[PDB]
Order: C-alpha cells, then structure tokens, then sequence
C-alpha cells in the first residue's frame, strides 16, 4: 500500500542511539588528545587543493575536520563559542564533555533518568562556577609595575604550549606594549600583522606607528627622495590622473577654438588641483584611487613622497596613527586635517619594499612584522600574537586570574567529592562520577612528557585532602610544585566559559532522543 | 551488532596515521633530499 | 617499508576494535539471560524459521568473521559441551571482565599486573566459593532436585508448567541408573529417547516406561501386540546368499544350475529356521530383509523390524539383557542358535500417534529404559521442548554428580563483589586496581537481570550491596547471604528455602572459562590480515 | 571493509511483535471469508498448470506462498490441526488471530509477557475444565444419530443437496474400516479406504462396492471373465526365467547343450506352473509379469492372471477377501487361498476396462467408487468424504457431545466471567479479555448470514446469563435464536478440545518473539 | 597472525611470527631463513638474534 514518510528514511530507537553517539563522540575527543599540554605536538590536516594546514590550536583542527555526524557538531560549536568569547581552552572544553560523557554512559546504560542527569549536571556546574567565584582572588589596588608584571606573566603562560616557546619572554613585552596603546575601547582590528618572507625569529620588531607594502608604482618612482625629517601627511581620497570628467557627459563643439580651449582648460584644471595639494604643505600624499604618471611625475619635480592604491585598512590606521582625516575634496585643505610624524623611511626587508611611519606620541595603533618559516609558520605566529592579544584583553577587562595547572580543578574535584557525602539517594553516584571526570586534565598533562600519572595524581589527592591549595604537577622538575609561586596564572573566566560549554554540550546531547534523517 | 558510523566526511577514501611512521618516513624524505641535493 | 602484502594496525586500534567485538556480541545475546526473557528467530536464505534462546545455538548458527567473536563462540561450545547450562552468563562475564581490563590498559597500566590481579581474584573467588556450600543429603532431596530442575526451566519455554515435567525428569534420571565398578552410582544422559510429534497440548506429554522405536512394522500381515515376547537382536542383513568377489560360479553342467539355485534360498530358509527354532516374536535387523523372510515371519506369526540404528539396538539389548549377535558361529563349525541369550519383554504394541505408527516396548526383566514423547504445536515448539528438557536432564545429572547446591538470584554474585573488595586492601601493590575491577566485572549479572526485569536496577543494587555488607560483619546475623533477589516483586525473598537451586561446579567452570578468555584476549596487541 | 558480519538483517523491540500481530491478524481476515454454511468458495492456481477449486481451510491455505515467519507457523499448525483430528481448519486460525489481535492492548501498556502466558495458560486450562464439564454422552449403536451427527457436520460443504447418500456411505465406511487383529488393540486407519476418481455419470451412481476396483484387464481374451465363487489366490515372486546376481558362466563345449539348456528353462516353467495349479485356483494376482509359457499352461488349465498391480492394490484385495500373499509356489498350502469372493465380472467404463469383486462374506475393505464431471468436483467430493470419515473416527473414538454453531462458545465464556470475579491482581484484565475473546465465531457466522451482529450479539449475551441457558445458538441459515436440541446441530467434543489447545499455543509461541535474525546463510 | 584461508594464529615465538608474515624483501626472505637456523641449532634466542643483525646493519 502507500507508505507513511519517504522511502528512504533512517529511524532509531533511544538507549542503542544513545550508545552510538557516545561512541561516535568518544573518537573526536582523540583528534585533539595529544595537543594540549607543553609538551604535546600539532597535527596536519590537507584539503581537497593540496595545501598544508599546520595548527596546533583544536579550533582550526575541528573546522578543518568537516565532520558529517549530527552528534558530533556540538563540539564545533562549543569550541567556536569558546573562540569567539575569550579564544583560549579549546580543546579542554571538548575533553570535559567527552569524560562527562564516557562516565554517564555506564549509568545511562544501567537505566537512569536522563532529567535526573541534566538536574545533576546543572547542579554541579553551578557549584564549580560558585566555587570558582569564590576562590577567584582577585586584588582592587596595585601598583603600576605589577599590573604590566602580570600581564607579562599572563602572556608567558598562555604562550608556553605554543610554537614561540622559545621566545615566550619577548614577546609579552610586545603584546603588552601593543595592547596597552589600544586607546580605552580595545579595538582588535587596529593592530596590524604583516608576513614578510625572510628572516628569524629574533628579526621581528614593533613599530610604534602604521607600516604597509608598497604598492604598484609608475615612470616617476625612482626620482623623488625617500627620507624626509619633519614632513606633512595629506590623506586624500580623489584620483590624480588625466580622465574625463563624468561618464554621463558629452560635449558638443563648434570650431577648433572651443576645442583647444577645453583642451587646454583640462591641464589648466588639473594643474590647479596639484597646486592646491602642494600648497597645503604637504610632502606625503596618500589616497585609496590610483594615482596616474602626470601627478606622479608633477610631485616628483618638487621632492615630494607620493604613494596611490592604499588599501582602506591602512589608511584608517594610518589616519588613528598620526591624528589626520579622509578629506574627500581638495578645495578645504587646512593644518588641521594633515598628519604628522617624526621619520620617513623605505629600507628593503625580505626582498621587498616597506614604509615605516614611526615616531608619533598621539598614536593608538602599531604594526606587527612576523618573520620566521614561509606560510605555516607566519599562520602560527599570527595565531599565537592573536591569542595572546585576547589573554591579555581579557586580562585587563577582568583583572581576575588563578593559579594555572591542575590544581584549581584538583579543588573543584576535592570539593564535588566532600560536597557529595550529604545528599543521599542516587545523587551521590552522579556528583562523585561528576568529580572524578574532572581528574583528567592533569593525566593528560603527565601523560603528555611520558609520566607516571597514577602517582602523580594520588599524590595531588593526598595533598589537596591534607589541606596546600594551588598545588599543581610540574614538567621539568618530574613531580608536583606549587603553580601560584611559579608565575604560572590564567584567566578564571576562561574555566568557567568552558565548564559552561561542556555541560550545555552534555546536556543537549543527552537530551537527543531519536534521530531522523532525511535522503538528499 | 557495532554497525559503523559515519564521522569525517568520505571516509572510506582518507588514510590517517599514527605518528612515529609519519616522524620516520618525513626523515626519511629529509635525508633522501639532502642526498640529492649534495653533488 | 616493511614489505608485508596486507593489512595491519598499531596497538591501541586492535584493542578497541576487539572490546568493540566482543560488546557487540553480548549485547546480541543480552536480551534472553534471565528467566523474564523472550526468545529470538534465526531465519536462512531458503526460509527456515529457527526459535531458540539457549545462546550456544545462536552464537554457532551466528557466522562472524572476527576472531574475538569466534573465540567466544568456541568458548561458549566448549562450556556447552562440557556442561551444558550457562553458556550465555560465561561469555557475558568475559566481555565485562575485557571491557573493565580496557580502562587499566588505557590508564598506562602493564597487562601482566591486570592478568596477575585478576587470577589471584579468580582464586580467591574459587577459595571462596566452598564457604558457602550446602549439603544436597542434609535436606530432603526430591523436593531439591524438583527445585533445581524447575529453577534450570524457568527461563525456558516451559516455565509455568514446570510441575509436572521436573517431576519426569526426575524419574527419568532415577530410572536411568548405572552403577560403576562397585563404587559411586553414574546418570548417564543422551540414552532416552525424546521423540517429537505434533499432536494436542505439552501437558499430555506422559513419560512412558519402557523403549520408543522410530520405526514401522515390515509387512501388513504381522500382529501389532504380542504379549510375553522374545526380543532377538541381529547384526546382519536378512538377504539371499551371494557369493564375493574372488568366488566365481563356472557351470559346467547342466544339472547343477537348478540345484544352486534352489541352494541358494535353501540355505536362507535353513537360517531363518534356526534363527527362530528358539521361539522368537520380536526380531530386529539392522540392514534389509527381503520378500521371502517377511513371507516366512508372517507364515511363522512374528514381528520384524528392518533398518533400525546401531544406538537403539544396543539400548534394547542393554534394557532387556540381550546380546547383539553379528554372526551364527560358535565354537566350532556349525551355525546354531541358543536360547540363553534372549531378551524378554512384556507387551508391544505399536500405536498410531497423528498419522504415524511407532513401535513401544515397556518394562524388560533386566534393566528399566526411558522414553519420552513430546507434543506439542509445529517442528519449532517440539524442539525448543527437546533443548530444554535435554538442559534440565544435565543440570539434574551434573546436581546428583556432585552434592553441593549454591543459591542463586545475584547473590552469590554480591558476595563475591565484597569478599574481593575487602581482600584488594590487603595487597598494597597495583594488583588492588586489578582486584576491584574483577569484584565489579560480577556485578553485571543482576544489572542484566534487572534490565531484562523492567524493575529499579541501581536501587536493587544498592539493596544488595547493602545486605551484603552486613552479612560480613557481626558473626551473630551470618544468615543474610542467602536472601537472594526477587523479579517479580523487586525485593528480597528467601530463595536459599525452595526458590533458587544450582550447582557450584557450573558457576566454577564458567568463571574459570571467562577468566581464560580474558587472559588469552589481553594479550593482544597486533594484527596482521594478509590478502587472499 | 572490515565488519563483524556479512549481509545481516537484525530487528528487535516491538516492531517484531506489531509486525507479527499485523500478519497474524491479514491471514485471519483472509481465511475468515470460508465460515458457515452461507459461505463462499475460492478458487487457487498452483504454478503446475492445474485448477484447485475448493472449500477447505487447509487446501486453500497450503497454496500461498508467503514469506513472514507469523504466516508460515499458522500454515504450519493449520496443516498440524488438519493432519491430527481432520476438521476444524478456520476456526482455529480465526481463534489464534482474534487472540494475537486482543493481546496487543496489553503490550502497550508496559506489561510483561510472563504475566500474559501465565493468564492464557490458567485460561486454558478453565476453557477445558468447562468443556469436559460439559461433555454430554452419547450412544455408538444409534445409526440415525450417527447420521444426524453426520450431515450436520457436512451441511456446509457442496454435498448439503446429497448427503442423503453421503451419510450412509461414510457410515459404511467406517463400519468396515473397523478391524480387531489379535490382543485388545483396536485401530482404524485410512490406508485401505481407497478412493477412485473416474470423470461421468451423474452423482447419484456413486455407492460402496464390497470389495475393490482395480484398473486392469485379463492378459489373453481367451481366459473367462464371469466366475461364480472363484478361488483368488495371490503371488509376488516373478513367473519368468532370470538371471543371478552370483557371477555365474555356463562354459559349454558339446553341441547338445544349448538344446538341453532351452529344455530345461521350459520343464522348470511347466513344474512352477503345476506347482502354482496345485490346490485347483482361478484368479492369479501377481506383483510382477508372467511369460507366455505360463499363461498358455493357465490358459489350458482355466485359469486368470493378472499382471502389474500395486502393493497396496495387493493388501486391500487380501483384506477383502481374507488370505496373504505368498512368494514361494511351492508353499501355498491350503489356509492362504482366498474364498471369501462371490462375483467377479470384468466391465468397460467408458472405453477402459475395470476389474470388479462384489459380493464378499465378511469384508474389511472397500473402494469408494465417485461419479462426477470433471476432476475438481471429484476432488472435493472425495475430500468432503474424506472429512466426514474422520468426524466419525473422531466421534466413535470419544463418545462425546457438545452443542456447536455458538451456544458453547458462549457457555464456556459466561462460566469464564462469572469466575474471574474472584481473582484479584494482574491477572484478571487478560483473563476477561481472553474470556470475550471466544465470540468470534458467532459474530463472523452472524455477519456471513443476516450481517446484523449488533442486535444479535447482545441478544445471545442476555440470553445465557440465565440458569438453564447454555445450548441457545444462532442458526445461519435464517438469523434467529434457536435452541441446539431441537435443530440437531452437534460436534464432537475432542475436535473442539484439539483446536483450543492448538489455538492456545500458537498464541503463547507467537506472544514470545521480539528479534529477528535474518542473513546467515544457514551454514 | 591471519592467513589468506582464515586461520587466526597467536604466537608470541619470533621465528614462528616471521615465517608466517611472509615477506618478498631478500634482505627480508633471509633473515626467516636465519631464525630457522638459529631454532634448528639451539631453539632459543630467535628474537635477540634478528635484533642484534638489524643493530649492526642499522650502525653500518
Ligand atoms: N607553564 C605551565 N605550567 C603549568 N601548566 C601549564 C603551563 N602551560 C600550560 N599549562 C596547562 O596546559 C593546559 C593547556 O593550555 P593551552 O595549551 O594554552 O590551551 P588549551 O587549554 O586550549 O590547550 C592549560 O590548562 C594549562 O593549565
Ligand atoms: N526462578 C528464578 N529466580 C531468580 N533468578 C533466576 C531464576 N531463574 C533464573 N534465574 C537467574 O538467571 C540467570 C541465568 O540463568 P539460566 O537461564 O539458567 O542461564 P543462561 O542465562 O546462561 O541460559 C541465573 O544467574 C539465575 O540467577
Ligand atoms: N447448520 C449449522 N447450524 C449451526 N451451526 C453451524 C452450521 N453449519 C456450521 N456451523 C458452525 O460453523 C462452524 C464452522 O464450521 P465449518 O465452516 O463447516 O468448518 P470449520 O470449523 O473448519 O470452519 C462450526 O463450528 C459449526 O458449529
Ligand atoms: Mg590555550
Ligand atoms: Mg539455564
Ligand atoms: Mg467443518
Ligand atoms: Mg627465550
């Protein structure tokens, strides 16, 4: 007879759909297994072109996946959620979830109440975010050298399981200095990164001003000077170069006379516009429309620097740098709509040709130049100078940061475990399965260098029950030591973001019942 | 009855590998390079 | 590199692959365990509906190509062949005991530490087990033979009627009785015949005391009841004489022919004379009879049976005291026949039983047979009826074979869960981890029974691992370890009273088969699958 | 690929048993259409080429082909219930149906289906109390109410215009399939009842010859072909020379000796012919083929023969007359030759000779003979005779009555609700479910009659709730309430008793799936 | 170890390994050649025997 749905529709039950999406959840909590602690490595994902994606942040390795399973997209978009609010644990989010889950299973398998598992989940999250709150320790007066100590401390830790771990004490001086000229708003697309090939690590340095490329040049380039002390920047927005004047116009003339008079009424016009420029005492001109050879060959004669196709985001930089304008017009060129800087120079970096606009105190911006490998590992450095950007922001926005490691997640798992001695029934089960989940970030970390994990963990135990709060595991050292004095701080609401995340992600996959696909 | 699932998308066309091969094959390649590159 | 022409894969892989393997396979069998189980179909390409849920016949009738799956199977053979009940609770357990053996291989832990721990906690287990033991003559013994039977088929097809067919069984085992050397008493099983045929309901199934044949009458013109008959039994085709193959007939003359001819069937018609010079009724011939002895044992008033089994024969000579003789000969060169060695019986009729006609023999004079008919709907019912009571007639002889009886119901299970337990603390070294997981590997049993039950499986749990752990300590209440768990109410009964009876020896040989599989499973790191 | 199993199909949870119930539920639907006399016949085209057109339950169902696994275990135990009493092939699959169909409110209502066995087996067994309660006696040597039992157990089929000779001939049949051998066994089988199907005549032509009717003729038409009181004798050894399976060579090397081989070959033939004529016969019957030599010796001696017949042919003639075979002729002696015959005349029925053995003293087997049109009204004649043989089996083997059409049906469920009030707990909803369940015979008979249930139904209910009130039917030739005692309507009460059991267990194995495992390939 | 007929074998011997991997290598098809000598001669030491060649062969 005529059946119900399509033909071709795929149908399951609960507890074996259940099983399966655990299953299949428990295999991308391995993709970005080894990739978390100091000593863990990267991967390499390769497309469908043939172009190499070396990342070793779990961000990227997840996007570059493009997994298919209904399940398995909710760890994508609880770490694209964790990117895009503070960008820091990625992957330790995913973990959490997949131990979450890996301990639920024998309970959901036994016959349980998944309600009673949300409830408990919920509950214990609020108990580690009230935890976290209250074990925050955070200061409300400091000096002015301990504010820029922290950061720098900040960025060394958050930069320590990086690539540049071997550079993790220049660069925080960077990004603090970076950040700190970030006027008050925190403006993120203000701070320019540029990839020049060439060079080591210890080449790259930080302009205090604007730097781009240059652009495509003409005939008079090579005959105006390069180096001026004290000149004057005009930014612009009109073209300089022989063209009609609208494409919706058509002149009609009479005799030769009107001819050569509108033929000589064009120059008359176009020197006059050169004119006004150059009389506003400028000697820097730079605008977004290309710039044709007769104004480049007129600026060229007066020693004057000209530079056209500039690319909107540099000329906004440029414009924050020095204190200017976008002057459309050049009929209202005043003193106060021009730049100002304090060197001028074009020297060749790489092979290639740079300006450098240093030497302004009023500036609000600066310009990265990230040197090293050729492509991945520019994308590298440019994630890592990212992140550390983000730690730092949110360093300052927050100004609240815990003892990093193992150890504030030894305290949540101490406290779930006391806290679970009091309310009887089958609550007990779920919160100590809650709290010995919470164990595996520091078994990972050992595990990582090659560790006894067992050990190591019984004697956190041990040490967190006899007390000895912020004690955490140590690599170098091959033991435990304590984190706080070690100058080893993270963010404490990047913990709570991925706690939340994790038990969102939880909830919303036990909370899948039956799964209905459609052909096509 | 474990029936498999689909997780990355073709799967049943990619090669993944461990990570020792992988350290060793691209020494290899490093060696056979410089090798060739040495007259 | 390494040029090997095949497949292989790395270290952790293999072994997720086999827990995957053998999860898959208990969970094929997981549904029909305890005695609230439904039973499964197994169905061919032809169309062949197969019922069962003894798990032996599904894993053989299953074809997996896995090697962790074919091992089970082998394994779950091996137990039915050697026992015969709990074949699916042993393999159940193995994948329990690799499942909680993956998370200590996966937690940087040696497998020989994990094999050491768990075969001290097999040992321990198997120590243990003596304890709680309970002697089979200190209670009444019919009613503990009617209750182990009825708790071996209760989780069968059979489970509400199990009044009346426990009893049968119990007196088919106490009528099939050899004794040894002059020492201790044997039950021998696979002797009684189980026929099946379809006819009314199981209840009218009797036991019939005596000898079933499966076969007809010869010819049409024999009786069908002979009272006081004389049972001879033959080893050797009743046909006319032909000669071998280096003894050929040259005819040189013309009046010998006749003669050899006439020879050929006087000679048959001589034997048959002297076959029943002795006054025999009942003959039966294992290969073929021609035309003219059934002429001959019609003209003589006596049955005969041809192409009867070599087993049967030797049943009926052994029941009746006869003696299967191959040849004529004696002890010097005449062929003669003696009266001496001749089975009596009593009456045998034969009876029609739905379009079919089979020969009965009753009770002899020697030894006491058994036979038993089985009725019921179609083919499928009849043999679901024969599995089950063939695993009560071993569950019953493998009870007499050795006097101990064990309570069941998760129970025992609980205690050992504990003993193990309190026993890792005495260790000290990383056996402990080991141990504990061992003790917790046994705990899926009632887990299993209380999902299969639809009734609160981590409330009963924690009831029983409550119960239990006052049963350790204080010496003055050492009688709660025999308190048992209940299906249908969800609560401790008495079952160590009347309700659940098995034997220890199956439980010690399906723990010690796990065991087994579990070891020789873990050690297993690498695969190497050439191609063909 | 790397997978566990190959070509696997496995399905379980309640799909399997919705889908049981479903299939369970179309055959009943599809059988239901033959019930009650106002029924009507089918027609089924087997892949040989032939036509069935019948009535049975169990002809129609034996010709579909089907492929779930519910469907082919009814066929099955519809083919067990016609093999076992031989009647009752619908009712018990419309039984099975309704209870699979009334058992599926329960299963959604989460509970177990131990409980449910345990109800339909406790329901079972009240259901057989009552009916052998119940059980009403009745006498073996009464012919008319054999008769009466007879015809109206074969009221529904074609023959409600002839069994006014049907009855009689079936009566006869089992009065002489009766045998006592020796001892206290008495047995009836159906093996020396043969059937004989020859296409003409009119339906009134059939009767029961007291003998048998063999399709054969005399091999010499000089031979006699009406004798009085002949002396059938019977053989089963050939009357011809052949050769030895020993191996034998006759290395000859005279000139005389082919001569005196060929004379010996004839003087062994004449002193096995004069061997055979020893106690005077007339009628040979042989198993195997006669040579010319031995047909001209009885041929001179006034003798028959008759060459090629079947062992049962053989077995039915020895019955007959009352003697046995013999495979020697030298041992004949003088108590296997058969005198029991009285006429013996050789007849053409439609350009085919026929051999006739009439008029016998004291016979034990006899051949129906049926006259019809073509080969399907034959087919049905003899399986409708067929049938009512086995009602008289079954009703002389079990002298018991019980009132049919729908007053038992009826008692036995107001004897069921009158005592499940006092049961208590979980057993007690299947067991009134199970207990109305049984209506479904007169409901379907009362919507294939007068197709008005809804008054009928209720008035039938109200009816029985009284004292002296469990033999009131529902007669389905009209569609009124009439009393069973005063129509003659009456079944046997083990036929009943059997489909009951039958019913009872294909619901309990059919209430007890939940997996299906299928792509194994056997071995 | 599992064959191209389906038989499954597990062996924890290193000549017994070697004979049944079946390689097509010379420098690999002598070394199952030299575990067999060595179980022929003594019968342990199949393993340490292969490991101290490939050392050597891996030094030179
Ligand atoms: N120098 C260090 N000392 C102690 N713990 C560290 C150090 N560097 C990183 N970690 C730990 O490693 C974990 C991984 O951090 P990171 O790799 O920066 O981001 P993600 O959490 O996304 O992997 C953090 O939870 C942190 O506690
Ligand atoms: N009547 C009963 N009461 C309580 N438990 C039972 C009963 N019958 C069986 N069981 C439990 O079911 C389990 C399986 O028994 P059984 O079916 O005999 O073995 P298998 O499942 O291997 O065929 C046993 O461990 C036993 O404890
Ligand atoms: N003339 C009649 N009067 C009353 N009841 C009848 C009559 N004919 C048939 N029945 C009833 O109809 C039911 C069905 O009988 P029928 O169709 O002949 O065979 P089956 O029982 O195999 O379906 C019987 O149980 C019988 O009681
Ligand atoms: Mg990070
Ligand atoms: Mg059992
Ligand atoms: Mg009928
Ligand atoms: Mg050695």
């Amino acid at each position: 007879p005529v059946i119900l749905l399509k033909e071709g529709t795929d149908s399951s039950q609960g507890i074996p759909q259940l099983v399966s999406n655990i299953s299949a959840c428990q295999v991308i909590a391995e993709a970005v297994r080894t990739t978390l602690g100091p000593r863990g490595m990267d991967k390499l994902i390769v497309d469908g072109r043939g172009k190499a994606t070396i990342s070793n942040d779990g961000a990227t390795i997840l996007k570059l996946l493009d997994v298919v399973h209904p399940a398995a997209k909710t760890l994508v978009d609880i770490a694209k959620s964790q990117d895009a609010e503070v960008g820091d644990g990625t992957t330790s989010v995913t973990l959490l979830a997949a131990e979450f889950l890996k301990q639920v299973k024998p309970y959901v398998e036994e016959g349980l109440h998944p309600q009673i598992i949300i409830r408990a989940f919920r509950t214990a999250t609020q108990l580690a975010v009230n935890k976290i709150k209250e074990i925050a320790v955070t200061v409300k007066k400091a000096d002015k050298v301990e504010q820029r100590k922290l950061l720098e401390k900040c960025a060394m830790t958050a930069l320590s399981s990086k690539l540049i771990s071997q550079q993790k004490a220049f660069f925080a001086k960077m990004v603090v200095d970076a950040v700190m000229m970030l006027d008050d708003l925190l403006q993120l697309k203000m701070i320019g990164i540029k990839k020049v090939q060439g060079g080591a690590l210890e080449d790259s340095q930080l302009v205090a001003g604007v730097a781009f490329k240059k652009t495509f040049s003409y005939a008079g380039f090579e005959m105006q000077p390069k180096k001026y002390h004290n000149p004057k920047i005009a930014l612009l927005n009109v073209e300089l170069e022989l063209k009609a004047e609208k494409d919706n116009a058509e002149i009609r003339v009479h005799t030769v006379e009107d001819y050569q008079a509108i033929v000589d009424a064009e120059w008359n016009i176009l020197y006059d516009k050169l004119e006004k420029i150059h009389h506003s005492g400028a000697k820097v001109v730079l605008s977004k429309l290309p710039i044709g050879d007769v104004a480049t060959q007129y600026f060229a004669d007066r020693d004057m620097f000209c530079a056209g196709r500039v690319p909107e985001e540099d000329l906004k930089r440029t414009m924050m740098a020095c204190g200017g304008s976008i002057q459309t017009s050049v009929n209202a060129l005043s003193a106060d709509v021009l730049g100002r800087c304090q060197v001028f120079e074009e020297t060749q970096i790489g092979g290639e040709r740079y300006n450098f606009f240093t030497g302004c105190p009023k500036a609000k911006t600066c310009t990265f130049i990230l040197r090293g490998g050729a492509e991945q590992f520019m994308e590298e450095t440019e994630r890592s100078l990212h992140d550390a950007i983000m730690i730092v922001r949110r360093a300052i926005k927050n100004d609240s940061v815990v003892a990093g490691g193992g150890a504030i997640e030894m305290e949540l798992s101490k406290y779930l475990r006391d806290y679970s001695r009091t309310i009887p029934g089958k609550q007990q089960l779920l919160i100590g399965a809650y709290a010995k989940a919470l164990e595996i970030i520091p078994r990972q970390l050992c595990d990582n260098a090659g560790f006894d994990a067992t050990n190591i963990l019984n004697k956190l135990r041990a040490r967190h029950a006899q007390g000895g709060t912020w004690y955490g595991v140590d690599i170098n050292n091959e033991d435990i030591a304590d984190n706080f004095e070690a100058f080893v701080w993270e963010p404490a609401m990047v913990r709570i973001n991925a706690l939340t995340a994790a038990s969102e992600a939880a909830c919303l996959i036990v909370s899948v019942d039956e799964t209905i696909k459609n052909p096509r | 009855y474990g029936r498999p699932f689909l997780i990355i998308k073709d799967q049943d066309r990619k090669s993944r590998l461990m990570g020792l091969e992988a350290l060793k094959s691209h020494i290899m390649a490093a060696k056979a390079v410089a090798n060739t590159m040495r007259t | 590199p390494l040029s090997v022409f095949g497949d292989r894969s790395t270290g952790e892989t293999i072994r997720s692959q086999n827990v995957m393997a053998a999860a898959s396979i208990a969970n094929i069998v997981k549904s029909s365990l305890g005695p609230v189980g439904l039973d499964k179909m197994l169905v061919d390409d032809i169309g062949d509906v197969t019922i069962t849920n003894d798990g032996a016949t599904i894993l053989k009738l299953l074809e997996v190509e896995h090697p962790a799956a074919k091992v089970l199977c082998e394994l779950a053979d091996l137990q039915d062949k050697e026992v015969g009940d709990g074949t699916t609770s042993v393999v159940i357990i193995a994948a329990e005991l690799l499942k909680n053996a993956d998370e200590l291989v996966k937690q940087k832990i040696h497998p020989t530490s994990v094999i050491s721990g768990y075969r001290l906690a097999c040992k321990e287990a198997v120590r243990y087990i003596n304890e709680n033991l309970i002697v089979n003559t200190d209670e009444l013994g019919r009613d503990c033979l009617i209750n182990a039977a009825k708790t071996s088929m209760s989780s069968k097809i059979i489970g509400i009627n199990g009044d009346f067919f426990a009893n049968m069984v119990v007196d088919a085992v106490l009528a099939i009785k050899y004794t040894d050397i002059r020492g201790q008493p044997r039950y021998p099983v696979n002797s009684v015949n189980i026929l099946k045929a379809h006819g009314r309901s199981q209840m009218e199934s009797m036991l019939i005391s005596g000898y079933a044949l499966n076969c007809v009458v010869g010819s049409q013109g024999m009786p069908k009841r002979i009272v006081n008959a004389k049972i001879a039994c033959l080893d050797f085709s009743l046909q006319k004489t032909k000669m071998k193959l280096g003894v050929q007939v040259v005819i040189t003359d013309p009046e010998k022919l006749d003669q050899i001819r006439q020879r050929e069937s006087d000679i048959t018609k001589e034997r048959i004379q002297k076959i029943l010079a002795t006054g025999a009724n009942v003959i039966l011939t294992t290969g073929g009879i021609d035309d003219m002895c059934l002429k001959y044992f019609v003209e003589a008033g006596a049955m005969a049976v041809r192409r009867v089994l070599k087993r049967d024969l030797k049943r009926i000579a052994k029941a009746s005291g006869a003696t299967i003789l191959s040849t004529l000969a004696n002890l010097e060169g005449e062929e003669t026949f003696e009266a001496a060695m001749l089975g009596q019986a009593e009456e045998v009729v034969q009876e029609r039983i739905c379009d079919d006609e089979l020969i009965l023999i009753k009770n002899t004079k020697a030894r006491t047979s058994a036979s038993i008919i089985l009725r019921g709907a179609n083919d499928f019912m009849c043999d679901e009826m024969e599995r089950s009571l063939h695993d009560a007639l071993c569950v019953v002889k493998r009870v007499l074979e050795s006097k101990s009886v064990v309570p069941g119901g998760g129970a025992v299970e609980a205690a050992l869960s504990i003993y193990l337990e309190n026993y890792a603390t005495s260790m000290g070294s990383r056996e402990q981890l080991a141990i504990a997981e061992f003790a917790r590997s046994l705990l899926v049993i009632p887990n299993t029974l209380a999902v299969n039950a639809a009734q609160d499986s981590t409330d009963l749990v924690a009831k029983l691992r409550a119960f239990h752990n006052e049963a350790q300590v204080n010496p003055e209440r050492k009688n709660l370890k025999w308190i048992g768990l209940d299906l249908s109410n969800g609560k401790p009964r008495d079952n160590k009273q009347a309700g659940v009876f098995e034997p220890t020896i199956v439980k010690v040989k399906s723990l010690k088969f796990a065991t087994e599989a579990a070891i020789t499973i873990l050690r297993i790191d690498d695969l190497i699958k050439l191609h063909p | 690929v790397l997978v566990l199993s190959q070509n696997t199909k496995r399905e379980s949870g309640r799909k399997v048993q919705s889908g049981n119930i479903n299939a369970a539920k179309t055959i009943a639907d599809i059988i239901r259409t033959c019930l009650g006399p106002k029924s009507m016949m089918k027609m089924l085209l087997d892949p040989m080429g032939g036509i069935v057109m019948t009535n049975d339950g169990n002809a129609i169902l034996r010709e579909i082909q089907v492929q779930h696994p519910a469907a082919k275990s009814m066929i099955e135990i519809s083919r067990t219930q016609d093999e076992e009493v031989g009647d009752g092939t619908t009712s018990v699959i419309i039984l099975a149906g309704e209870m699979l169909s009334v058992a599926e409110h329960f299963l959604e209502q989460q509970m177990h289906p131990t409980v449910v066995i345990s109800a339909y087996r406790k329901a079972l067994d009240d259901m057989i109390s009552t009916l052998k309660k119940i059980s009403i006696p009745v006498d073996i040597s009464d012919s008319d109410m054999m008769l009466n039992i007879i015809n109206s157990s074969i009221t529904t089929k074609a023959i409600s215009r002839w069994s006014s000779l049907a009855c009689n001939i079936a009566l006869d049949a089992v009065k002489m399939v009766q045998f006592e051998e020796n001892g206290r066994k008495e047995i009836d089988i159906k093996k020396y009842a043969r059937v004989e199907k020859i296409p003409g005549g009119i339906i009134e032509d059939s009767c029961v010859l007291r003998g048998v009717m063999i399709n054969k003729d005399v091999t010499h038409p000089r031979m006699r072909r009406y004798i009085k009181n002949p002396r059938i004798v019977l053989l089963d050894s050939s009357l011809e020379y052949k050769k030895g399976e020993s191996q034998t060579d006759i290395e000859i090397t005279r000139e005389e000796d082919f001569t005196r081989i060929l004379q010996m070959e004839e003087e062994y033939i004449q002193q096995l012919c004069e061997d055979i004529i020893q106690l005077k016969p007339d009628v040979v019957i042989t198993e195997k083929g006669i040579s010319d030599l031995a047909q001209h010796y009885l041929m001179r001696a006034n003798i028959t023969a008759i060459r090629r017949v079947r062992k049962t042919d053989n077995n039915r003639i020895a019955r007959a007359c009352g003697a046995r075979i013999v495979s020697r002729p030298e041992e004949l002696r003088e108590d296997d030759v058969g005198t029991g015959a009285g006429l013996l005349e050789i007849k053409k029925i439609g350009d085919e000779y026929f051999t006739f053995i009439t008029d016998c003293k004291d016979p034990k087997a006899c051949t129906i003979l049926l006259r019809g049109a073509s080969k399907e009204i034959l087919s049905e004649v003899e399986r409708n005779l067929q049938d009512a043989m086995q009602v008289c089996r079954n009703v002389l083997l079990d002298p018991q009555l019980v009132p049919g059409g729908g007053a038992s049906e009826m008692a036995v469920a107001h004897a069921l609700t009158e005592k499940s009030k006092a049961m208590t707990g979980v057993e007690q909803w299947p067991y009134r479910a199970v207990a109305q369940a049984l209506e479904v015979i007169p409901r379907t008979l009362i919507q294939n009659c007068g197709a008005s249930t809804i008054r009928l139904l209720t008035s039938l209910r109200a009816k029985h709730t009284q004292e002296n009130c469990e033999t009131w039917g529902v007669n389905g030739e009209t569609g009124t309430l009439v009393d069973m005692k005063e129509l003659g309507i009456w079944e046997p009460l083990a036929v009943k008793l059997q489909t009951y059991k039958t019913a009872v267990e294909t619901a309990v194995l059919l209430l007890r799936i939940d997996d299906i495992v299928s792509g194994h390939k056997k071995k | 170890i599992q064959d191209g007929k389906g038989d499954v074998t597990i062996t924890n011997d290193g000549a017994t390994i070697l004979k049944q991997m079946q390689v097509l290598h010379p420098a690999a098809r002598m070394l199952v050649e030299l575990s067999k000598a060595q179980d022929i001669e003594a019968g342990d030491g199949t393993t340490s025997v292969v490991i101290i060649a490939g050392s050597l062969l891996d030094s030179c």
